[PDB]
RNA sequence: GGGGCCUGACUGCGAGGCCUGCAAGCCGAGCAGGGGCGAAAGCCGGGCCUAGUGAACCGGUGGUCCCGUGUGGAAGGGCCA
RNA sequence: CUGGUGUUGGCUCUUGGUCGCGCCUGCGUAGGAUAGGUGGGAGCCUGUGAACCCCCGCCUCCGGGUGGGGGGGAGGCGCCG
RNA sequence: CGGGGGGAACCUGGGGAACUGAAACAUCUCAGUACCCAGAGGAGAGGAAAGAGAAAUCGACUCCCUGAGUAGCGGCGAGCG
RNA sequence: GGGUGAUUAGCUCAGCGAGCACCUCCCUUACAAGGAGGGGGCGGCGGUUCGAUCCCGUCAUCACCCACCA
């Protein structure tokens, strides 16, 4: 779980490249690997806490996403349930 | 970021105008305290909505004195009060200019607004003048009998 | 200054970049001079003065009659001619010696080279004009 | 060893051989182009000779104009140095 | 450990860059004792209160430099030297 | 109302070595293999062109043959394709 | 291969000509310290202006943190 509840970004594995040399583009003899080794990158991953109905709603999300939680707060409809209403708000016709 | 200010806020200015601040600004201060919301396809038409709501009630106001003003800037009354020499016994108050233009010619009036003190003491010809906002002088004659 | 062109200030306007047959016509009638008006034109250019290589000179006369060399600053000027030629011939005589500036351009020189050239005269003001069109 | 005039310390090739496991290394007359010295015969493809050197890869630099991913260019490569 | 950036907002004072235009700026006897460059150009600005004046300001290479205002009201004057 | 758990091998997805080869070794190889995990089913995947790629051509996807050890990729090595 | 910096009379510096020196001379009594006089000397030329150790390309060496090296 460090995965965005909104678009769905989840790490992912990347490969780290350590180079060494010039690039040929430069006139070197062109760039050499000293390692590669893997690595992860995370979704940027933020709180959000939004009041909706009666209840503090607080969503992960990935920072590229946080408006869609606003988007989603519009969309107000007959929710009188617990702070477990998200499940509501959370994705409808998305 | 788009926002439709709820309040005038002063520097970001007047109510519902659409005005363009920061989103920590608006996501962290106005949207959560009722300030402004999200100007979006939705909240932006009901503006403009009802942008034309009220500038339909109000032009239709502006519409509605000007089309009972000249109906009373031509028509005219002439009350008869109990004569005496150009010095009434009673008076005639604005309220009795009032039921005046219901009995005679029926249209019908408020009546705060002409001018209130010195309810009327002497025979003549007056203009007085009306409201809400632009507006009539009417005239009234005053001379004797019943 | 004066109110001689502070008469003349207000139909001239230096701020948004103006061409020569247009503004060409107003050069005799901008200067309000008592006497004998000899019109000046000039742009500065984009080549380095602190080397000579890079100079230019010459002996050039105009085709219409009397009546070019740069600076250790970078900039040009040039006599024209006097009094004499009216206002309507100049877009014939505005692009004649203009275009034999451009002749002995140095090579090494960099940088756009016309820059901005000012229609004016020993009399007169600041005024946009395209060395071109 | 001294002097004069020069730059053959050439370009295009190379019969035939020395050596040699390979790859190398070596010598080379002669023909073509344009030259140098010489009256000429002729000599001159560095130095009396035998050491003074380094495959290939990758890349730099100048040049030819060979290729140029639908086509014209361009990017990049090839070829000669 | 750390620069930039996202999450990250309000209000301020404060500065650098650079661009546009406005604005001033600069001294090797000398030209007339106070010439930034360079080609023009033979004068002109001036009453839309000049010649100076005074208070009041800015830079001061300080003799000097310079504008706001008024007391200011009919000359200063360019090469010419 | 449905789910849960199991199933020789087969399938897709999430993750993912080393020995070894390179007659040393680090990029490279082994190999997206082994293995772990999740999920399908009797199959699974894929599929109806924001495709190919040089013809004014073809026409979803899968699978076999071929194209071809070609085009290329490559400490331009081993080798990959 | 950069940023470029250290450019300087005999040694070091400073300006988009000084100190420890060296010589004669005072002072003590004497090293001295001082005090006063004398001494072509500016990485390199071509070029810039009235003038230019006080303006600009080669590059002549010099470091410090740097590039790269089949
Ligand atoms: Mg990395
Ligand atoms: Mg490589
Ligand atoms: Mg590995
Ligand atoms: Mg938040
Ligand atoms: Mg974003
Ligand atoms: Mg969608
Ligand atoms: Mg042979
Ligand atoms: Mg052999
Ligand atoms: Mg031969
Ligand atoms: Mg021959
Ligand atoms: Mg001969
Ligand atoms: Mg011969
Ligand atoms: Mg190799
Ligand atoms: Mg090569
Ligand atoms: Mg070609
Ligand atoms: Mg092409
Ligand atoms: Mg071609
Ligand atoms: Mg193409
Ligand atoms: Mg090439
Ligand atoms: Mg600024
Ligand atoms: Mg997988
Ligand atoms: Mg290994
Ligand atoms: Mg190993
Ligand atoms: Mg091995
Ligand atoms: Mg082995
Ligand atoms: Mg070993
Ligand atoms: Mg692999
Ligand atoms: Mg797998
Ligand atoms: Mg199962
Ligand atoms: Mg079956
Ligand atoms: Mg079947
Ligand atoms: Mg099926
Ligand atoms: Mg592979």
């Amino acid at each position: 779980s460090k995965v965005c509840e909104i678009s769905g970004k989840r790490p992912i594995v990347a490969n780290s490249i350590q180079r060494r040399g010039k690039a040929k583009r430069e006139g070197g003899v062109g760039k050499k690997t000293t390692g590669i080794s893997k690595r992860r990158q995370y979704p940027n991953l933020q709180k959000v806490r939004v009041r909706v109905a009666g209840q503090e709603i607080t969503f992960r999300v990935a920072a590229s996403h946080i408006p869609k939680v606003y988007e989603l707060v519009e969309r107000a409809k007959g929710l009188k349930l617990e702070g477990l209403s998200p499940k509501e708000i959370k994705k409808e016709l998305l | 970021m788009k926002v439709i200010l709820l309040e005038p806020l002063e520097n970001l200015g007047d109510v519902g105008q659409v005005v363009d601040v920061k989103p920590g600004y608006a996501r962290n201060y106005l949207l959560p305290r009722g300030l402004a919301v999200l100007a979006t396809e939705s909240n932006l038409k009901a503006l403009e909505a009802r942008i034309r709501a009220q500038a339909k009630r109000l032009a239709e106001r502006k519409a509605e004195a000007e089309r009972l003003k000249e109906i009373l800037e031509n028509l005219t009354l002439t009350i008869p009060v109990r004569a005496g020499e150009t010095k009434i016994y009673g008076s005639v108050t604005a309220k009795d200019i009032a039921e005046a233009l219901s009995r005679q010619h029926g249209v019908t009036i408020d009546p705060k607004r002409l001018a209130l003190e010195k309810p009327i003491k002497e025979l003549g010809e007056y203009v007085l003048t009306y409201k809400p906002h632009p507006e009539v002088p009417i005239q009234l004659k005053v001379s004797v009998v019943a | 200054h004066g109110k001689r062109y502070r008469a003349l200030l207000e139909k001239v306007d230096p701020n948004k970049i103006y061409t020569i047959d247009e503004a060409a016509h107003l050069v005799k009638e901008l200067a309000t001079a008592k006497f004998d008006e000899t019109v000046e034109v000039h742009a500065k250019l984009g080549i380095d003065p602190r080397r000579s290589d890079q100079n230019v000179r010459g002996t050039v006369s105009l085709p219409h009659g009397l009546g070019f060399r740069n600076d250790k600053t970078g900039a040009i000027h040039a006599p024209v001619g006097k009094a004499s030629f009216p206002p309507e011939k100049l877009a014939d005589n505005i692009r004649a010696f203009i275009r034999a500036l451009e002749a002995h351009k140095p090579e090494g020189a960099k940088g756009t080279f016309l820059r901005s050239v000012y229609v004016t005269t020993t009399m007169g003001p600041s005024v946009r004009i395209n060395p071109h069109s």
